[PDB]
């Protein structure tokens, strides 16, 4: 659907090289760039398409083809000519950047005029300004981030408005419709219908008199109705802005309006911008804002001061959020998705800048000095940038926020200079499903390391700084490389890390080694960025199905794709890594008893007991064990726990029904053709995808009853016991001979458990997952999004502004959470860590004892005297991670053995280790208290 | 009486006392969504809300809105 | 984590329940525990059972995985020695809940099989239709391969 719009974009500083580099990469068709104006100096801090050499060549001219490279299916393009009438009709969504604001009005004019979408966004300094008008009348089809919640029905009433029982929420007004439904043929995507929402949990739909009796099964799902959303012009917002913001926000987003109002004033009444931290512009500038009177309360006048004078640059991590968000609005009105901003938004990073009693940069310190980095300086200072040079930074994961944190470094001049460096450690390799969600990549990147390749790219955007490739993940085996000697040099931690866990373990490192952690994340269009810094805010905290339930009775749509995920695992990996591993089995039951491998072995040998001979031959496996798994074990299931069992399927558990095989169908040949194509790929035999002569075998020679596999299929109370083991080896003799069968590592691997996944959902009354539903669970694949990618790693280099800029205190660093499909957009001040009292002790998340060895090394007696006596509570548990090496509990002579050794001597020696973290635990402890951990110093 | 927006979307009233602790509340809201406590937290008026503090000491008026947000595996 | 486990593992060795036997773990991993469990039902008590008890990385909040080593024929437990134990379970598991109550359940579902809730759902039908054939193939399977009572 984004093909078909194009897309107009003025202004190619480095905030239209954000916009532009997100809509690229998602793919739109089709762009356009505008930006006659001569590439400067104040524009290489923040555009990464650009460099040194194109001085003097127009931004958009050069940036083409970098924009092109990104996404060879996008038709970039240039525009020389001015923004007339005749070229914005040809676009669907123009955009202006680096635009003034006469220029804005008369473009804005036309858009509304002529229902063009129309988007500003600028950056001035550590201010955002955002911009939409999406039209008088604008349709958003899908005001909702999720899919709609499907469920199923358990029972359907007649006559009067209709009871819905079902086995999910809803709301009174909501329209819903009807699929795979039994009885009432005719509701089976029939118009939605209204719904209403009673006390005991159960549903109307209105007049059902004239519809059939309820048969079984069912699904409802509710469908996401329009909205119209409609936008005032640019002429008339400046004097009502509606600034999305919260209540406390919403006087600070004013005032920022009201000062880039001032700041066009200045533009207009001198024709220059104000000079870098110049007070006499920066008055001016009050002066203008003042003059234009309450907006339709009184303002900041050093608010407005302050954003005057930090306004005269350009920064990397601002281009990176405010063009985020822009290209998140421009994807809002391509493909009428999600809400767009009502009318603005403002976005304040002021918090980068040095505290009131600290001394603010100077009119001549910020002076351009014909230097990449004079769109920074301008705003923070040269001998910020100096300091930024010697930054050395532990990057961990290249992945999409890593890419962008890198482009940022790279922009930034992080570890230009001497001591300074950026490591980046990642050990995935770039799959092709890397590309096209970040820019870092192209075609002669496939199957390469990450960390080695966004290495080389961070190099081209920057050839000052020393970017290390280390192609190791970082966790409890790599400990030996990511020791102390190299957090020695490293000033902090940049995460972009792929779980809970790493996050974690990265976390407690950053902890250990009192390193300032930045930490990012997404997921669909939420997106957060953290700062954790020691002794000032909190510690990282981190979040946390059996075989006995999904074996027997899948509740739920995780259940069962679960179960078909352990079915592939065992058909087509597992038990051929167990054939190929020991032919003991295979020639002698005796040890077969001993294995516990008769199940998997006997499934794989089928209905068949010779080796299938050809495709016609092996396609007979495949549906017979589609009758062995979907119709004999449900049987057996069913005449296990009958119906009316005590009834047993009762409540949220239901009486399940039996599969029967019909080739016409679609479900039961994908099955068919999925099984038989792996196996035969497995086995060596050739595949094939002749969907009709597969069916023409299938009704040719079917099988005449499905309950004589009690002939060929043993009993789980006889496969245990010799009788069946014999009898499998005898089956098995022949399957030792020949190639060993190649395990299929999850060609078919999709459509297998689609397929199952369908039958079993169909079967138990569960909603059927998706293709992309039944994909992203049994493949583990991430929801993401560009724009967040790059909105969170523009929050994660603002706080690393703070980070760099010295001490700091807590209420200058913020916690970021966005989520652009509703317009959310938060930062707060995270909290103090929590101070753990326990008695005379009090202690944060941070505090530790270090306590040294020695050049004689202290017994462990010592060692607990020694903290018994600085604490004042005795040592009643000590341990190094999992290993005890005291305990008060212990018996009298066990304890003086432990005692009288050396630390050292209880513990493994890790090569390279100095400080060893052990963990205590004090008499009349309560229960979880997390003691400081001693880091005990050799 | 409170409305909390759940991740998909959703606003759904909850009913809650101001006396009683955001843990309460964020347990009512596990139980309602079917998520699991350690992987969201709740914001009032854009300020975060912790467990143990009350929900007298984040200012919830009656009828106001409460968003949930999810902790994000990453990317 | 490894505190608290340490901590459970000695409130456990201190006072044992009569129906455990030789709790021990690795000396270098508090974390995995190893014990011998002593059934009372008619067919089991004829021998001891090895038991593993496993502690995550993250046990305060993810339930510890009970595992016999020593096979054992029961509905309740896989043919891997997997223990389908309800309070271990991810749904209800909650961080206030210890060992010695999981090991207290353990016991009981070892003692009186509900077969309700099945792992080996052909042992459960042969227990609810012919029990007689469940409890002799049960003893023959326990004392074919079973540790002697200490
Ligand atoms: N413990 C770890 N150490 C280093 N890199 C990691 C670790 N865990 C995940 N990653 C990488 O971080 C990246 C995050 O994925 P994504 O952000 O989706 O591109 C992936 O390339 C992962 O391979």
């Amino acid at each position: 659907r984004i093909q078909g719009a194009k897309v107009l974009l003025s202004g190619l500083q480095g905030l239209g090289a954000e916009v532009a580099k997100n809509l690229v990469l998602m793919g739109v068709g089709s762009l356009t760039l505008h930006d006659p104006h001569p590439t400067c100096w104040s524009d290489l801090a923040a555009q990464f398409l650009l460099s040194e050499q194109d001085l003097g060549r127009s931004r958009a001219e050069a940036s083409q083809k970098l924009l092109a490279e990104l996404n060879g299916a996008v038709q970039v393009s240039v525009y020389t000519g001015d923004i007339t009438k005749d070229l914005l009709l040809d676009f669907q969504v123009v955009v202006l950047t680096a635009s003034r604001l006469e220029e804005q009005l008369r473009v804005g004019t036309l858009c509304h005029e002529h229902g063009v979408c129309f988007l500003v966004a600028d950056t001035r300094g550590l201010v955002g300004q955002l911009f939409c008008d999406f039209g008088e009348n604008f349709t958003v089809q899908d005001p909702t981030e999720a899919e709609p919640l499907t469920a199923n029905i358990q029972h359907i009433s007649q006559g009067s408005p209709g009871i819905l029982t079902l086995r999910h929420h809803f709301h009174t007004g909501d329209w819903v419709t009807f699929s795979g439904i039994e009885g009432m043929v005719e509701l089976n995507g029939c118009d939605p219908r209204p719904l209403h929402v009673r006390e005991d949990g159960t549903l109307e739909i209105g007049d059902t008199t004239a519809f059939s009796c309820y048969l079984r099964g069912g699904a409802v799902t509710e469908v996401k109705r329009a909205k119209t959303v409609s936008h005032e012009p640019l002429d008339t917002a400046l004097l009502q802005p509606r600034v999305v913001a919260q209540s406390a926000q919403k006087v600070r987003a004013r005032c920022l309006h009201q000062s880039f109002r001032a700041l066009h004033k200045f533009q207009q009444l001198h024709g220059r911008p104000p000079k870098p931290w110049d007070p006499v512009d920066a008055e001016m500038v009050v002066d203008l804002a003042q003059a234009m009177g309450p907006l339709k309360e009184q303002l900041d006048e050093a608010l407005v001061r302050t954003v005057a004078l930090s306004s005269a640059g350009g920064l990397s991590p601002m281009a990176a959020v405010l063009g985020a968000v822009a290209a998140q609005e421009v994807l809002k009105a391509i493909s009428g998705k999600f809400m767009p901003l009502d009318q603005w938004l403002y976005f304040d990073a002021l918090d980068c800048l040095p505290e009131d009693g600290d001394p603010f940069p100077n009119p001549e310190d910020c002076a351009p000095r014909r230097c990449r980095y004079d769109g920074q300086t301008a705003v923070f200072g040269t001998n910020f940038q100096e300091k930024l040079s010697h930054q050395h930074y532990l990057l961990v994961g290249a992945g999409a926020v890593g890419c962008e944190l890198l482009k940022s470094f790279a922009l930034m001049g992080l570890g230009a200079g001497d001591g300074g460096g950026v490591t980046v450690a990642d050990m995935d390799h770039v799959e092709l499903s890397n590309l096209s969600r970040q820019f870092l990549f192209r075609s002669q990147d496939i199957h390469r390391k990450k960390a080695e390749v966004a290495a080389e790219a961070t190099r081209r955007l920057n050839a000052d700084l020393q970017v290390t490739p280390l192609n190791l993940q970082l966790d409890p085996t790599t400990e030996d490389i990511f020791g102390d000697d190299f957090f020695s040099g490293v000033n902090g931690v940049a995460a972009a890390l792929d779980t809970f866990e790493a996050r974690d373990y990265v976390a407690a490192r950053c902890t250990h080694f009192l390193k300032p952690l930045l930490e990012a994340g997404t997921m669909g269009t939420r997106g957060s960025a953290s700062v954790f810094i020691p002794h000032v805010t909190e510690n990282y905290k981190a979040p946390s199905d059996p075989v006995c339930t999904v074996r027997y009775i899948p509740a739920t749509t995780e259940h069962t794709v679960q179960w078909a995920k352990g079915e592939f695992d065992d058909l087509f990996c597992e038990s051929a890594k167990t054939i190929n591993s020991h032919p003991q089995a295979l020639s002698s039951p005796e040890d077969l008893v001993k294995s516990q491998k008769q199940p998997l072995l006997q499934t794989m040998r089928g209905v068949l007991t010779e080796r299938p001979q050809t495709w016609q031959d092996c396609v007979l496996w495949a549906f017979g064990h589609w009758q062995l798994r979907f119709h004999y074990g449900i049987t057996q299931l069913l005449r296990t726990y009958p119906p009316d069992k005590v009834p047993f399927w009762s409540g949220p558990k239901q009486c399940p029904q039996p599969l029967k095989f019909d080739a016409s169908q679609d479900m039961h040949l994908l099955y068919v053709l999925a099984a038989a194509n792996l196996y035969a790929q497995m086995h060596g035999l050739p595949g094939s995808q002749d969907q009709t002569a597969l069916r023409g075998l299938l009704n040719l020679l079917p099988l005449p009853d499905p309950q004589n596999l009690d002939r060929i299929f043993a009993s789980e109370l006889e496969l245990d016991s010799p009788s069946g083991c014999k009898q499998l080896h005898e089956d098995l003799k022949t399957w030792s001979k020949g190639p060993p069968l190649k395990p299929l590592t999850f060609n078919f691997h999709v459509d297998f458990v689609v397929a199952a996944a369908s039958l079993r959902a169909q079967n138990y009354g569960i909603p059927v997952a998706s293709h992309a539903e039944t994909k992203r669970i049994v493949g583990r694949i991430i929801p993401a999004v560009v724009t967040t990618t790059a909105a969170v790693a523009g929050l994660v280099g603002l706080e690393l502004y703070k980070v760099v800029g010295g001490p700091r205190p807590r209420h200058a660093f913020r916690h970021s959470y966005l989520h652009l499909a509703e317009n959310y957009f938060s930062r707060w001040v995270p909290k103090a860590p929590d101070i753990q009292k326990f008695h005379h002790l009090k202690w944060t998340c941070w505090d530790r004892l270090e306590v040294p060895a020695g050049q004689p090394e202290r017994t462990l007696e010592s060692l607990l005297a020694h903290i018994q006596e600085l604490q004042g509570l005795r040592v009643t548990m000590l341990l190094h991670g999992s290993a005890l090496l005291y305990s008060a509990g212990w018996s009298e002579e066990k304890q003086t053995q432990h005692l009288s050794r050396r630390v050292t001597d209880l513990v493994k020696k890790v090569p390279g280790q100095r400080v060893l973290v052990l963990e205590l635990g004090y008499e009349g402890e309560e229960d979880d208290t997390n003691f400081p951990r001693l880091h005990y110093k050799l | 009486s409170i409305l909390v927006r759940n991740d998909k979307g959703r606003s759904s009233p909850y009913e809650v006392q101001l006396k009683q602790t955001v843990a309460e509340l964020k347990q009512q809201v596990c139980q309602k969504e079917r998520v699991q406590a350690d992987q969201f937290w709740l914001s009032f008026e854009g300020r975060p809300m912790d467990d143990e503090h009350p929900l007298e000491e984040y200012g919830l008026m009656k009828g106001c809105t409460v968003f949930m947000n999810l902790r994000l595996r990453g990317g | 984590a490894s505190k608290r486990v340490a901590k459970e593992l000695e409130d456990l060795q201190k006072e044992l329940p009569k129906y455990l036997r030789n709790l021990s773990s690795e000396e270098d991993n508090v974390l995995v525990w190893h014990a011998l469990l002593l059934p009372e039902r008619p067919p089991y008590n004829l021998k001891a059972f090895r038991l593993s008890i496993s502690f995550p990385r993250e046990y305060p909040f993810q339930p510890p995985t009970v595992k016999f080593t020593t096979r054992i024929y029961h509905p309740n437990v896989d043919r891997d020695g997997r223990v389908c134990l309800p309070i271990i379970s991810k749904k209800n598991w909650k961080a206030s809940t210890r060992t010695s109550q999981v090991l207290e359940a353990l016991n009981m579902l070892v003692n009186q099989p509900e077969p309700g809730q099945p792992v080996r759902l052909e042992l459960a039908e042969q227990l609810t239709q012919d029990p007689e054939l469940f409890d002799q193939m049960a003893q023959e399977f326990t004392l074919q391969f079973g540790v002697d009572r200490p």
